């Protein structure tokens, strides 16, 4: 990714620099060094085959680097990555007889643009009315990521079936990961052998649990969770779920399952849940007035989800208000006035080590040039008590 | 009742109302002779006592009448005097045809091939009306009663 | 020989509200 | 348009100089002047040729101009413009599912002959019972123009629509430009550099405020609009919008907008709407029985509407009943003996600078030779504050 | 409209058409159509000059045109302009009287092909060693526009001259010009419009003083530079020179000539130095190791040039914090804990609304995780 460049590749450079060179090594006797002028064709000509040679060479490094990322540690390429979710039917009446909804069922939102499909056949035990099964989009992309209850609509109309929801938001809808987190994973790989200093917060973060989950490894930290306590052979693990919760037990116990033969003999594994910590933000900005203030809103509210992604996150880190303001603005369009985090402007410690922050409210306050004041107090958290 | 305004830098709604003149090379007069036929297809002659540009045009084009393209070619007015010994490019027959170039153009009804060129060119190759095709002519008489004022 | 056939052809070319509803029942909360 | 013409270019007149010439040049020696004898096989055949060639040896100067006013500022070849009004539509109760009156519905008056389309989909939502959708004239010109409610009578029935009708008077029907108006239009591209002059900033505030528009700028007139006190610095413009009526404030606010950046720093711009002087006629005329009573009152109405427009009419100028006379009796076919505006025979000058006539009423009284008396009045505004 | 076609789209069809008429004038008693008929020779020969006259007459409107465009537009119509040079003529000794070079004195390159003639009579007085005189090409073209000391050939020697040639390359040769080019020449003399407006009052200033000036233009702000006193009709221009320095007396009459034929009636213009405001910045920053300090340092210091560069501020307008802090922060590496600017950490507000920023010192206090503390100071004055 950062290969130095071995030869200046570039059609102007290229032109401009054989002139010159040209009545260099002439001793002065040509004299057309002008980039536009009647020289122009020759080097012109000379500089497109140069230009699409030396771009071609430029690339060895980088291909004997790929070469040796994609053979000798056969790492898979992203594609992209289709969203899920948990849909649920329910049926019209309780039948006598157990019930199938089909393998492949096609459903949709109101609109019938996002299509998804169930995962596998969906049996009803005779009696029951309404059950759960999981779905996929019809295709990769971050289009198809949509709130629970926005699937509604099923296009075959089978027989006692009354009605279709998602209990969940659809997630992890992805078109291709970065280059930065492929280079991490490929660099993991290489290390994660005989589990060590922290290298459990790698085997977990983004395996045998899922992507878009957390971990924290603690050493020698007992069961109260008490640092001025230190046992030794002692490893304290906390997770944070695919679904950015605490974790489930069960996701618990499918972790310890995994990492037992994997501990050194003798030593203890512990692993509780991780906490989380609400952020409520609130913004005094002046606009450009080059975006509109639903724009504005939205942007920061895209702004601030990527910012505080655990995957963007590290475990009892504090949040530093100065970097959330960085964030804020790189939005753009705007000049930030103050900003207020959990009723103060000073940076926020984490109760413990193993506490993710989380935020929650944003509250906008947007005035512009012509004096327009937006205020736009907005709820990011899933509260049903608001 | 009044607004009061005062003066702007720049706003948006100075690009509403924005450019007023348009350089446009549409036809007329003065874009009759845009294209150009090339060098290569072209004859360089001398100018000897005797001659003309009928006798130009009849050994080479072998049409009277096509004297306006040699002259075209030449950017020479006719009546002036071509002195003796002078150069002259004379378009050949055969090689006049690779002058008119041919353009796909984009319609609400559906894409149509064109041919442009010079005027001089393009009235002689469509001498007689035999290019176009007769429904053009007939839809040219569909208005025929032309309203007039009295006077 | 290889030969070609091609059949083509030629398009043809270009209230503030509703009026009632059923009573509700508000309970502050 | 008026060029010098070079040539005389006649048919017969060329066959006669022909053959006069042709007698001179012979010490008459060739007397057939006959210019329709035995040598008018001759001289017409030449003549037909000399014609046919003369013709557009006239049209050089012409010619050039037009390219000159085409190619190097472009100026669109206007064909003319469609009346435009608004169609509200009723329906017969309140439906349990949202309307769709669809795109291009066809509307007309009462004899079927004027006929209007609506601009795109009309959703009328559930509960409501009316919806109002603009709509275009089917065909360019004035004959479009048609008062309020003057457009009931629709073909296609749909489902539960009771009733159509414009609310809107049609206006800005336009069958073309004469030849000085565009002429006038090329001519203000040339000088509209820098706004300075009263002309130059009416000229740019009718653009983009629409065609059908009319300005009335006056320098040195402050907020209390009183001319005795001059103001240095200060330009009021006074605004009568697309519709004939006084600027509504969001187009006040527009013209602002666009004129901001082109007035002198630290000039101070005032914009107002205009205001309207009604204008009543009675008319007693004599008719030469070349006309039918009611054609002769259509023309009349006709003409006297194409004299009122407000782009005929200078702001703040008194309406000179001399004038008002010659366009009544352009018409033809009728002789004028008596004509009263506003309750008298004399000129009516305008309130102030900012006032612009509008005629409302008319009254016909016509007699012919036979003493048929034939009297009618025709109100052209809906109201006296329109 | 679109402009008329003037000449005949087919002229043997005018002579049949006109043989037809033949016919219609005699009533069906003209038939002869043939080149042996009697009325065929005239009609044809008539036609062939109709040609021509309608050939001159699209000559003569195209060319009514260009004159239109030369004589009332102001812009000539250029087919082919002959290259210029300046070329010197030094002398083998010094004369006591004056050395006369005739008009058309003839000097070309090493091959000969491109040949120059001097425009006039050059006149070397007496104690004087060299002169110069412009020299037009021979033809018109490109192929005329060489560089200095190319054109030193001359066949008639003269006496006591020892050199002659050219010390500018010769330019301007053109072999012509396409109709679209004078069509967009035409229409750049109407656009042509003199500043009304504050920004454009400035961009004429601007492109006065070259690549790097600023220039704001204030209403009705007058001599004495008192904002609760306006003066009707008066433009105010606060000027900072190319080289980010209130600019000098001599820079301020050159743009006042230059702008002084261009202002309307009724309107006073007063050009005045701009003011500066100097910015002192302390910055406590955590480097996340990323970098190295001295790397940093390079980077947030250029980050901050090109913040405060004249062409980025705003005279008149606050230095807010935290822009600088972005500003800062958007090398990435680091991450900001304090910044003071001029002892302070609030926004500082200008003097007045001329005044622009002119940041001329910062301090680099730079820390790792591990403790090392890099420490700098930078003088960014001239």
């Amino acid at each position: 990714l950062n290969a130095p460049q071995l030869v200046v590749d570039d059609y102007e450079q290229l032109i401009i620099d054989s002139l010159v060179h040209t009545n260099v090594v002439s001793n002065g006797e040509f004299t057309d060094l002008d980039a536009s002028g009647f020289m122009r064709p020759f080097a012109g000509t000379m500089a497109y085959a140069g230009s699409e040679l030396l771009y071609k060479a430029n690339l060895a490094s980088i291909a004997a680097a790929k070469s040796f990322f994609k053979n000798v540690l056969g790492v898979p390429e992203d594609t992209g990555t289709k969203a899920t979710t948990t849909l649920q039917f329910g049926l019209s009446a309780s039948l006598s007889t157990d019930f199938i909804v089909p393998i492949n069922f096609q459903v949709s939102d109101l609109s019938g643009t996002l299509r998804f499909y169930t995962i596998g056949n969906l049996v009803i035990p005779a009696g029951a009315t309404f059950g759960t099964i999981e779905a996929i989009a019809e295709d990769i992309g971050e289009k198809y990521n949509v709130s629970a209850n926005f699937i509604d609509q099923y296009s075959t109309p089978l027989t006692y079936l009354q009605y279709v929801t998602n209990i969940r938001p659809a997630t992890n809808g992805r078109s291709g990961e970065t280059i930065d987190n492929l280079i991490e994973r490929c660099a993991q790989i290489i290390r994660i052998r005989n589990p060590v200093s922290a290298l459990d917060f790698e085997q977990l973060a983004e395996l045998t649990m899922g992507e878009g989950s957390r971990c924290k490894a603690i050493g020698l930290l007992g069961i109260n969770k008490i640092v001025t306590d230190p046992q030794p052979g002692v490893v304290h693990l906390f997770l944070l779920d695919v679904n950015g919760n605490p974790a489930d037990p069960v996701t618990i116990s499918t972790v310890g399952a995994t990492l037992q033969p994997r501990i050194m003999l003798g030593t203890r594994l512990l692993i509780s849940p991780m906490e989380v910590l609400n952020i409520e933000l609130e913004l005094i900005a002046l606009s450009d007035s080059s975006k509109t203030f639903q724009q504005l809103a939205d942007d920061i509210l895209e702004a601030l989800k990527v910012f505080f992604n655990p995957a963007n996150l590290t475990p009892g880190e504090p949040v530093l208000i100065e970097e959330v303001k960085f964030a804020i603005r790189s939005v753009g369009g705007l000049s930030i006035s103050y900003l207020q985090m959990n009723d103060n402007a000073i940076n926020i410690p984490m109760p413990n080590q193993w506490t993710i922050p989380r935020f929650s409210y944003i509250g906008f306050e947007l005035t512009d040039s012509e004096g327009t004041v937006y205020r736009d107090n907005v709820v990011t958290v899933t509260n049903p008590e608001e | 009742t009044t607004q009061e305004f005062l003066s702007k830098n720049k706003t948006i709604e100075s690009e509403l109302l924005d450019l007023l003149i348009k350089p446009n090379t549409d036809d007329s007069i003065l874009t009759r002779n845009k294209q150009a036929i090339a060098d290569r297809d072209l004859f360089d002659i001398e100018w000897e006592p005797g001659q003309s540009l009928n006798k130009l045009a009849t050994e080479y084009l072998g049409d009277s009448f096509a004297w306006q393209i040699i002259a075209d070619a030449n950017g020479i007015d006719p009546t002036k005097e071509i002195d003796i010994g002078a150069g002259l490019k004379v378009p050949d027959q055969k090689a006049l045809e690779n002058s008119i170039k041919k353009f796909i153009v984009n319609s609400p009804t559906g894409k149509q091939l064109i041919s442009d060129a010079k005027q001089s060119i393009l009235n002689l190759i469509g001498v007689g009306d035999s290019n176009t095709e007769f429904s053009k002519t007939l839809k040219d008489c569909i208005g025929k009663v032309v309203n007039f004022s009295f006077d | 020989i290889f030969t070609s056939q091609v059949s083509a052809y030629i398009p043809v070319a270009p209230s503030q509200g509703v009026g009632k509803l059923p009573v509700y029942e508000i309970l502050s909360y």
